């Protein structure tokens, strides 16, 4: 119709904006091809058979306002597009993901359409749950401030016993590590149940947090087939008097998400969330989901502590590209800033922020990479990118937070750590003795 | 091969070796230098169930130095020597808590 | 390299999975492909004393083929053994949390899509399968020998409940069987779902006493959360509803399962949409293929998958749109790799759901969706403005008598 | 003084409260201001150390203006904006805990009065809002272009529970719509709720098959307990009864946001009386004025807000009563000082609730509450005593026909 | 109709009287306006069309009994009113509140009407509930008897972490202070969830109360939006083993109330109840209801502790008026006491009492007002009125109760408290160094 | 800025110096000037859980002193030195209870 492109629009403080990273097909311009992602996301351009003179005209329909091609790239461009308040119910992101990329992204005319970034009013924030802690809230909760928390992915995730598991949970929490994580297969299976791992993993933590002094937790994966079978399993897990419980949001959904998480706040369990399948939809730089839309779109749906990837890697292009969605995780207000790929100003309206887990490799001298660039506010896993530590998980485990506590220390102590983050830890591997063997 | 002692450390910044008073002066320092306003507790007891500790006196909060901070907790330790001193750091701008290091442990 | 093991031939115990990966030039096809099936269940990052704890040589997922695609270069098809001892009894967020979990964001491939997947008669019946199979719920309908007929009542959006149970009603006495519900209907602040479940069950209760037959409409309970899914499933079932309608991959598997164990023990058949779907599929290079969708829906459960319509396709990819509709709706399929089944894979009896596509633009083209598409498919008339002549009901009259006059050619010859 | 800052501009994510302030002469209008805004959010009494200890800049009410009343001395309107982030999701037990909480008993304002609030569409969304709105619940009702019928069935007191539903019965076959019930009437020794339910419950079923019509009676549930409200509300739903009667300022927000939570989850329309409303408005000095619990209660759920006769009003207060009428019902207000809305707000896509009036002391003064009054209102007939001819049913039909005949002049011209 | 004034009529003892501080128009008599406060409570004035005949006429009708105008003052008596006991349900005041005070202050020729005083009979008192416990129950329950109890108002109401709220609750604890308080904003918020704040106030009290060896206690304010969020907020104050809670009766109303009431009752918490939205109701001296009808519509509804307020800048006639209904709180019978203010014999029928919480400043040397006048049986706020304490709120918590328990244990001694109550403090202040500087 | 010491005091009348003699005559007198007549009781763990502490005989009550109450508090503390003793007040005509104060403390 034409008739979804108008590009004087202002956008409303109460429309939810959508930043599409549309690619057309070759024969198809680039104005019919933004009006066309903003047609058929709420109403579509089959027909105009006798319902242009009814109900709702510019009420109720999604609009494209903008359009700027990407610099250095042709055949493509991003476009705006306005969606008004009272399309969605109030409260969900699974009304979200269907008018916004739900029959949008298998128009015909498009070769690839990627949602690149989303802009949530706080006239629809403040209807979500939000995380049911904060990045705040579980500093308190777990009387751990002052220092990015820690991880211990178990390794051999498959094959294990649940007591033999509880082990491998418990040498890596009776060390230096906090939150020793199910992997995305540590679930029900034949070779451990979920309610014999539960009962180990909490004789695990007991144990190591009663000889250590801190409040140490488990990520327990409470993925299930049901919903009724995910509280059943995350009931259980508040029975043993557990921190925290994992979730895998979008193998699982964005209702069995929002359910977990009215439970995590009601029953004061912290929600961790792993970010299962998100590489179906985030890796294609021209087509998917931009994984800032799925980190504000957990935000909206409720949990703590998003894994956000390895930072080791990434060049100075991509490190604010993940830079991008982890301000959008930690923060209450962010800016247009396209070179960290954030394409909408977000007020989040003080709705609490969500912890920035990062897999960091094994590398024990990729500390200072992880503490200047991810601050106080983060969450270290230290599985994947395994060379192993020659001494055990235990020692092992220590040496990943001496090595983290003299990192920390040395950003307290008015030091860099990109001039002389190397310089810490062998400053550090002297008096703790089994820093030096990890390496 | 050396195996892990069985220690009952604690919550932050404690598997360093103890803090020697140059280190305690840097590290209230930041806290200071993050335009902050410092705090000192203590306890006796450090239990994962117990998340307060004892405050000592009001957060101090003005222009002040380093040195001004340890008056409470180096200098004046002396009518609680058994027990457990920590800084604390009330992050109020964003309602945060910042760099808790027990400090002076018997 | 320990997981790519070309003489190892496949359990029927196994859940096979072919991926069609794409790495870089600089990385060999035998290392990208034991890199598939590492980091989906046992990464190979740790080698020297870790590898030799405990049982790695049967809870591993192993390669045992290199097929590359032909034409094609930097492409090949990748089929990974999965042993079944890994998984869960009875859910596909573990099965899509090994096979696609982390395995899609390794950095070596600069793309991957699960094209098939393998579900044996071993793992499939720890599922419940769909709530009713068509041969079961072509027996609640009272209708043969024919295939359903949807609609897409949408006057697009901005209905009061009345005005949009006024438009439900009109097509069921016209003569269509169900009229399928907005996506973006779920308590929109200008029809709630209590309010359009109401006049719609006010509108189906008198459309079934005005023609005869039993009729409904997939009304939708895609909500915030399972709890409140399930007051907007019980609503449905409070009212009598035949058919519920729920999005599957925004509400996620674990919807379906809690949705497809209360379908089947409420006698709901449980309508689906595909939400989504098109981040998913729709590229052919990276992704995961609707095929592993159409399959780990028919054993999350839900009835009427939503297939592509035949009219837009190519000759070639008319094989492909009939190959999805052949694993979910017939009891056995056979490996042709021509119409992208790549796996023979027996359903164990499973009550295999019927084959929905769209449509309904023309009138004529009718018996393309039935000459196609049999018997056990609904044809979701594409009807969300008006039917052509004077409106819906004259039109949904003209969309049923060019069915059975094209199903009464069928028998013909 | 920091709480007076009028440089400030009121934030759309701010709620909005205009108080009428009445000091001695001794305080000047500034320092009235800032203590309205003190000790509502932030009190002034610590001011040495405690000042600075915490974000005290960004969690404070603070005045942006000082507008005087036009020809009344030492009285003030003081507009106050509070930050989104003070207040509870979903209640306005936290509204009017903090705005009007313990801020009128400060000891140097000698009366205060709230007398408008804006509630912004960021606070508008956390909740529910009413059950029905006007074009939802003239769709249950299949009652179009006409405003709705109450009636007032008061045998002032002392009824049986069948000599209740003999009365109620026969207004509502002479063609009244809902023939309200008394505030008194909950479980008197003489009639309790159990039995003025069920015999009002056999009038209705058998006054629908009489006319044709769905008709009701607004069934009182202000009860001692909300496990004793919801077990009137149950009953009601229990016996298919339409609309419910609720009491809101005496049994409270919360008795309201339980029922009206209630009230959309079981489909009764929640109509509300304002019991203990004069202790509250009705003096212009000192109070809240009703807008705000006119508008408190369309986020608390309830429809059917009761609202002033226009008969008995001068011509500068028949804009005050068309003020909040114009608040509840419409989705979109502008800032009108001369009817007392002092802020443009939008609702949200609220669904808006009906407005209605008391009268029916004359059957001459019809067309004044239908040509002020629109199609989306309920004429409660003054008619407790009787009708004027034969009694309650020859003036049931009078008080019908004097409504159709001036809807008949409405859309002529 | 003038058959509302039967000034002849002695009251029953079962009926239920009120007295209306009536203020007429200036051409309306005084005779007219109380029967027209009379009438329209119960039964209106509006037709006489053929039910003068009917039902019930010398039943089930307000009558107006007496007329007297007040001393120095004209336009305007106080009506008392007689209510028959069947006119109501019995146990709840949301039908009190819809004759006596529903429909009643908004007749036309009226200029302004006051509910001053209402007598509830003992026929009518047993069926209520009363407070959940007494004003000996919880002397009993919390072993504090002997001395009226304590309070700390967290001054910083809005801005505090649920953590740093339970420090601000932990050192008025760990001093002298008894009940700390949440405020009326203190609730569900975003910058505090009030599941996070019950855990980390019970941490606060467990720690406090078993360091001090008292049993101590918060005010955990429970309201809420509904009344089912209210008692899952209120079961989870049951599931910490808190002593006590708080509702806010006027804003939430006297449903759910009673239904707190009921619980309280029910699950052996104490009630306390803050006076939220009272003057708006309170505050003309001509228009409203007097709190002592909503201190006697407490009572019967349910809870202990209500706030009564500051004696400290009330004259010697308002002092009175305050220990009008203080003895109406406290008390099991009341004669008529108008200079008082109590205009009727109040027979509570040995209905459990209600402590008298009074803010009182922060003035430490207004502890012997407030002891003289309100006894051992009374709770005492020390928020609001506050210059601070300058060693901090933990030494301010015990200069708060050296001055109180150096008071009370004066008041033992034989010794008054309005000649010397100031030279008991100061008395004090040599042993305590920490009464000295809070002055 | 002096700190608060970590004393577990007790319930009520506890945080003044310890009570002379002088004083123990005077708050029973005001006890018994009541027209009220008191008693004792002892108990050797002062704790929040505990509620009851020991009798030490019957209430005392007919037309005695102040004096004769300290018989059994301070003149017979002699077979429980290292135990709690307090004066209880049974308010009973209010079904009351007046003035718990902890006297001769270990």
């Amino acid at each position: 119709r034409l008739t979804y492109y108008t590009p004087d629009y202002t956008p409303k403080d109460t429309d939810i904006l959508a930043a599409f990273r549309v690619t057309p097909q070759p024969g198809v311009p680039f104005e019919e091809a933004a009006a066309a992602v903003a047609a058929e996301s709420s109403t579509g351009t089959w027909t105009t058979v006798w319902t242009d003179l009814l109900t709702d005209l510019d009420r109720y329909k999604g609009r494209c306002y903008d359009i700027e091609p990407v610099p250095g790239e042709d055949n493509q461009f991003i476009a705006y597009i306005a969606y008004p308040l009272d399309l969605f119910e109030e409260g969900s992101i699974t009304n979200v993901l269907t008018s916004i990329v739900g029959n949008v992204f298998g128009f015909k005319a498009l070769r690839a359409l990627r949602l690149e970034d989303i802009r949530f009013p706080v006239a629809y924030i403040k209807t979500f749950q939000g995380p049911p802690h904060g990045i705040q809230v579980e500093r308190d909760k777990l009387n751990k401030y002052g220092r990015p928390l820690l991880g211990c992915t178990i390794k051999p995730k498959l094959g294990l016993s649940a007591k033999n598991y509880g082990r491998a949970v418990y040498e890596c929490l009776r060390g230096g590590l906090d939150f020793t994580k199910d992997d995305e297969n540590i679930n029900s299976a034949p070779f451990q149940r979920w309610r014999d791992r539960f009962l180990f993993v909490a004789d695990a933590i007991t144990k190591a947090q009663a000889e250590t002094g801190e409040i140490k937790g488990h990520y327990l994966n409470v993925t299930a087939p049901t919903c009724e079978e995910m509280l059943k399993r995350a009931e259980y897990a508040k029975e043993l008097k557990q921190p925290i419980i994992m979730h895998d949001y979008l193998t699982a959904g964005f209702t069995a998400n929002t359910t977990l998480a009215r439970w995590c706040r009601d029953n004061g369990v912290l929600l961790h969330i792993h970010r299962a399948m998100h590489a179906v939809i985030d890796r294609q730089k021209n087509h998917g989901i931009h994984f800032r839309v799925l980190a504000k779109a957990l935000r909206l749906s409720g949990g703590d502590h998003i894994h956000t990837g390895t930072v080791v890697g990434k060049l100075e292009g991509e490190r604010g590209i993940t830079m991008g969605f982890v301000d959008l995780l930690r923060e209450n207000y962010v800016e247009q800033d396209k070179s960290r790929g954030i394409y909408f100003t977000q007020d989040w309206a003080s709705l609490p922020g969500v912890m920035a887990v990062a897999s960091g490799g094994i590398h024990v001298w990729h500390m200072p990479a992880l503490v200047e660039i991810f601050g106080d506010d983060s969450v270290l896993q230290f599985g994947g990118g395994t060379l192993g530590h020659p001494w055990g998980n235990a020692p092992g485990a220590t040496a990943n937070r001496v090595a983290l506590e003299a990192c920390v220390q040395a950003r307290n102590e008015g030091r860099n750590l990109a001039r002389e983050g190397n310089d810490v830890i062998r400053e550090a591997a002297k008096w703790s003795p089994e820093l030096a063997v990890a390496c | 091969m050396q195996t892990l002692p069985k220690e009952r450390r604690y919550e932050t910044l404690s598997y360093l070796p103890p803090l020697t008073d140059v280190q305690i002066e840097k590290q209230v320092q930041y806290i200071l230098s993050q335009g902050y306003i410092p705090a000192v507790e203590f306890n006796e007891v450090s239990e994962p169930t117990e998340l307060y500790w004892t405050l000592w006196k009001l957060p101090l909060f003005g222009a002040k130095t380093s040195r001004e901070v340890l008056a409470e907790v180096q200098s004046c330790r002396s009518q609680y020597p058994g027990h457990y001193i920590r800084v604390v750091g009330f992050d109020n701008i964003k309602q945060c808590q910042i760099l808790s290091f027990i400090v002076h442990k018997p």
